[PDB]
């Protein structure tokens, strides 16, 4: 019931000496472009 | 480096993103069609 | 919690439903965000 308040996205926790920033930023990128996100959701929501 | 900042509507892109970075998106969009009923 | 443990050194990379605040990102670097999403209200079921 109600409606959304606080909206934040998730994310990816890292630290600020990794190397592995744009290699994981662009996957990430890969993924929603790709509809590979859009895949996972319709393998996880909407079950019923 | 004819500029600084950047402000506008610039959908976030690989081809895009290894020239230029960006800071942690406010407005959440995508890609839709818009279709009249009658 | 999890931040404490990144920040001991018993791990490196977060991949978990983790919100996005102003105080974590203020020590822990996030990267692009899975989906937009806010906070609702849960109410049990009421019988007519
Ligand atoms: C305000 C808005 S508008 C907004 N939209 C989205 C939508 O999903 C993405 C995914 C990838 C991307 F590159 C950009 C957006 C996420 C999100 O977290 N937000 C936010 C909170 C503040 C930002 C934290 O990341
Ligand atoms: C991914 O591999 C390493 C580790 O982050 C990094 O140095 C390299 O630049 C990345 N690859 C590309 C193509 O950016």
């Amino acid at each position: 019931t109600g409606e959304l308040f606080f909206r934040s996205g998730f994310g990816i926790g890292m630290r600020k000496d990794s190397p592995w920033k744009q290699n994981v930023s662009l996957s990430i990128l890969k993924s929603h472009e790709n509809g590979f996100m859009e895949d996972l959701d319709k393998t996880w929501v909407r079950y019923q | 480096q004819r500029a600084v900042m950047a402000v506008g509507s610039l959908t976030i892109n690989e081809e895009r993103s290894e020239v230029v970075d960006f800071s942690v998106p406010f407005v959440e969009t995508g890609i839709s069609v818009m279709v009249s009923r009658s | 919690g999890m931040m404490g443990e990144l920040l001991s050194g018993q791990a490196d990379m977060i991949v978990a439903p983790l919100t996005i605040n102003n105080e974590r990102a203020q020590y822990i670097e996030f990267s692009k965000p899975f989906k937009y999403q806010g906070l609702t209200i849960l109410v049990k079921k009421e019988i007519p």
